RNA sequence: AAUUGAAGAGUUUGAUCAUGGCUCAGAUUGAACGCUGGCGGCAGGCCUAACACAUGCAAGUCGAACGGUAACAGGAAGAAGCUUGCUUCUUUGCUGACGAGUGGCGGACGGGUGAGUAAUGUCUGGGAAACUGCCUGAUGGAGGGGGAUAACUACUGGAAACGGUAGCUAAUACCGCAUAACGUCGCAAGACCAAAGAGGGGGACCUUCGGGCCUCUUGCCAUCGGAUGUGCCCAGAUGGGAUUAGCUAGUAGGUGGGGUAACGGCUCACCUAGGCGACGAUCCCUAGCUGGUCUGAGAGGAUGACCAGCCACACUGGAACUGAGACACGGUCCAGACUCCUACGGGAGGCAGCAGUGGGGAAUAUUGCACAAUGGGCGCAAGCCUGAUGCAGCCAUGCCGCGUGUAUGAAGAAGGCCUUCGGGUUGUAAAGUACUUUCAGCGGGGAGGAAGGGAGUAAAGUUAAUACCUUUGCUCAUUGACGUUACCCGCAGAAGAAGCACCGGCUAACUCCGUGCCAGCAGCCGCGGUAAUACGGAGGGUGCAAGCGUUAAUCGGAAUUACUGGGCGUAAAGCGCACGCAGGCGGUUUGUUAAGUCAGAUGUGAAAUCCCCGGGCUCAACCUGGGAACUGCAUCUGAUACUGGCAA
């Protein structure tokens, strides 16, 4: 629309592609963790957990992850570890 | 933010701005948390043009607020002897 | 001090859940008569310790489920 | 706004002397009153019971020369203000300020002091003001304006005022034109004719 | 001091008293219409098509984030025209500044509308499981690198919208490492996680001559606060219809995983078979809600325009992205209807922002001025932006104030009308005469809304520094759209300014002529059949007044849905008569409880409004200070007569 505010509409999508990679990323180290924990891999797991927990904080001082997000998915993942060995 | 603001009441061509602590998103006659005082300027020379409860001024900018630069202006002129 | 109200056990079938009734003393706005109102409420008990028709105390909390934002204080004139 | 017509058909229908002519003389007798108001004058009615409250409360807005939606707020104000308020609807209609200038003395009728105090010729407490219906209140002097001071009009209607009763509840110096509202007028001082109570019945209507 | 407040009438009959409808006198309105029309003040102004929209405008800003130079104005050089000390002209981001671009912030506010919504809303009172940009408090951190990309060139596709390839470049853009805590996870051990620099000035010293270095301002990062805004939950209350009686399978509950900022069937799988409902579920019709407004003696009834709070919506339907905050009025994407452009391949658009146009309608306004004030966005500021707002135009739409003159004046003029023909009335009315000039008109003076901001100077603070910056004073030059303002003064002349309804009873105010159940009137009774106070006209009178009547709508009167405050033998009205569940109510004495009840206190019940006492507009309307009020709800503490529970 006829603004000079759709500077904004372009500075959006380049965000969102920019996003949408982080966030892919941010889950698909979370989706290590819930494949092995499946498989019944107790020490597989644990260096798998060890990986996401640097990424999935990082994102969360970025703005990306509340920080509540971050924090609740490395409570139940290793509610998830223990009771599993 | 909170602000101390003058919100325009009276008349037309009789204005009377009312201290008033408001929100910044919200309209000059809108929504606000507390009143503190009013502001006549119309009130040329007869008895009484201007009343602020500082206090309650003082209460706010210690919570952490903004003022107008007339609401800045009257505490200023409210003197040390006047 | 917590805010706590009485009432009477309707139902109790539904698993680790319970409904109480509350029944108030209200008076009319036009008529001036008092008229005995209810506020059947579903209350959280934890292992079912209520049958049917017996007084439960009970005190608001966090919403547990759909309708279920009540749980249990105690029991008292337990039924027979 | 104001009436502009015949001021002695008026004093005929109510039948008694509204005092809405000078009077030089007495009575003008050149008018032909308590006989005729109009063309069937000779046939006087029944005059019902809602008509004699008409008739009063006719009266006394003929005689300070109000209209009815300014007599409805006069009587609007005398009834939320404390008291009786059958004398405080003639409070505020001898609190008027064409009236307290006729019984200074300043005009010689009702509708000539009026037209003294809209020509911005007559001041109160020192300050011009224009209107007719200035509310006074007590201890306030009214004075007249040096510009229409020593009017061919204002003193010769000041010795036709000796025959006007003094009223006694404001003195007039009359020699510097100068006279204070000193309280206001109570009951027992308004002409002893007047019905008020009529009034106050008429519009609870 | 905060209320002192309650009228009836007409009409059923030959007449009567009842009953019972109908109708009228009252107030009010976002009004319309008819006639009429002087001024000013303060308000109000598409209620219908949430119909369709031509055109302009309504959200931008920042160079003190960054690469820069497309303009603009200078400077510095290079030329050469010459006025030989003045020119025209070529380079230079060198400055002031700045188009486009990256980036930061805002665009979620302000504004509009009331379609949807009968409760995912609102109101009142509580609650816990939450987040929160800018603002503020405190404690600390702020190290070291890397890879890019628009701009810009070269080429190219398209009619345009919009692209494509190749080569460069910066940052407070992006990413990593280092470094961490009272932060996150975990019982603990442990593990892990962030950033960004610019700007003004400067003595000494390095000075690769740009700067390092010193100081101040400002920004950045993390954690915990505060304040604010928002998300969520519960209880009660918030329309009609039972000629809608059963409704519901993620439905109700549990467990477990997943999701959310957060609780939760929010979601999924598995088990339990529940959940709601005659205290009205479900379904259908209607509808934004409230503070309030109107009415009323009050209780109520009706209502939700303006102002203010909340919600919902943004061409129709759906969706997510970005962000602290949206499922986004002037964003994106998708589908649809409509409109327009097109080279026929494809594109573009959304006034329920302000003004306006068409349409609809009984009906509702200017395609105006200004950021001066007050706010808002951005900025260190200066400033820029602002159809918010301040004003102006239009409209008797409402309320309020004023004027259209005043005083004499009887030949009771003429004229009109009426008459019993004598007179009476119009009528002191006019004329005449004597005065006055408000308002409008014409000139001349002239407040207040203006606080600041800029420059300069002095002092204080800071620092190595009298520099800079901040702060406080003082001086100077200024900033008003309204606006040839309010207001005041002067000039002239009674000069520029009165209608509308009604006159049978209700209901204030009557005669004459015309017409003859005709023309017509009428709110209800009813008038008109040749002597109409009821029709039409004339004269007179009454009412109200720049208005007045009519229509529409609401309440009142209507005690005519009666809680206050009605009735049921015959006026409407006792089920044909029993029995009985839920329900409503319950003899008497004592103890106990404190639920109902009552007293006190506390929090709240936003502001405006209403009321009271004041204040400011020449008064008033209007504006405004303070109080009262907001009959409530919640908690706490007592009272224990009555009611209720419990025990005898």
């Amino acid at each position: 629309n006829i603004k000079s505010a759709k500077k904004r509409a372009i500075q959006s999508e380049k965000a969102r592609k920019h996003n949408a990679s982080r966030r892919s990323m941010m889950r698909t180290f979370i989706k290590k963790v819930y494949a092995a924990i499946e498989a019944g891999d107790k020490a597989a797991a644990q260096k798998a957990f060890n990986e996401m927990q640097p990424i999935v904080d990082r994102q969360a001082a970025k703005g990306l992850i509340h920080k509540n997000k971050a924090a609740r998915h490395k409570a139940n993942l290793t509610a998830q570890i223990n009771k599993l060995a | 933010m909170v602000t101390i603001r003058l919100a325009r009441h009276g008349a037309k061509k009789r204005p009377f701005y009312q201290v008033v602590v408001a929100d910044s998103r919200n309209a000059r006659n809108g929504r606000f948390i507390e009143r503190v005082g009013f502001f006549n300027p119309i009130a040329s020379e007869k008895e009484e043009g201007t009343r602020l409860d500082l206090d309650r001024i003082a209460h706010w900018v210690g919570q952490g607020a903004t003022i107008s630069d007339r609401v800045a202006a009257l505490i200023k002129e409210v003197n040390k002897a006047a | 001090k917590i805010r706590t109200l009485q009432g009477r056990v309707v139902s109790d079938k539904m698993e680790k859940s319970i409904v109480v009734a509350i029944e108030r003393f209200v008076k009319h706005p036009i008529y001036g008569k008092f008229i005995k109102r209810t506020t059947k409420l579903h209350v959280h008990d934890e292992n079912n310790e209520c049958g049917i028709g017996d007084v439960v105390e009970i005190r608001e909390c966090r919403p547990l489920s759909k309708t279920k934002s009540w749980t249990l204080v105690r029991v008292v004139e337990k039924a027979v | 706004a104001r009436y502009l017509g015949p001021k002695l058909k008026l004093s005929r229908r109510e039948g008694t002397d509204l005092f809405l002519k000078s009077g030089v003389r007495a009575i003008d007798t050149k008018c032909k009153i308590e006989q005729a108001p109009g063309q069937h004058g000779a046939r006087k009615p029944r005059l019902s019971d809602y008509g004699v409250q008409l008739r009063e409360k006719q009266k006394v807005r003929r005689i300070y020369g109000v209209l009815e939606r300014q007599f409805r707020n006069y009587y609007k104000e005398a009834a939320r203000l404390k008291g009786n308020t059958g004398e405080n609807l003639l409070a505020l209609l001898e609190g008027r300020l064409d009236n307290v200038v006729y019984r200074m003395g300043f005009g010689a009728t009702r509708a000539e002091a009026r037209q003294l105090v809209s020509h911005k010729a007559i001041m109160v407490n020192g300050r011009v003001v224009n209107i007719a219906s200035y509310q006074v209140s007590p201890n306030d002097v009214v004075s007249i304006r040096e510009k229409a001071k020593k009017q061919s009009r204002v003193k010769a209607a000041l010795e036709l005022a000796e025959q006007r009763e003094k009223p006694t509840w404001l003195e007039v110096d009359a020699g510097k034109m100068e006279g204070t509202f000193k309280r206001k007028p109570e009951r027992s001082d308004l002409s002893a004719d007047i019905n008020e109570h009529l009034i106050v019945e008429l519009y609870s209507k």
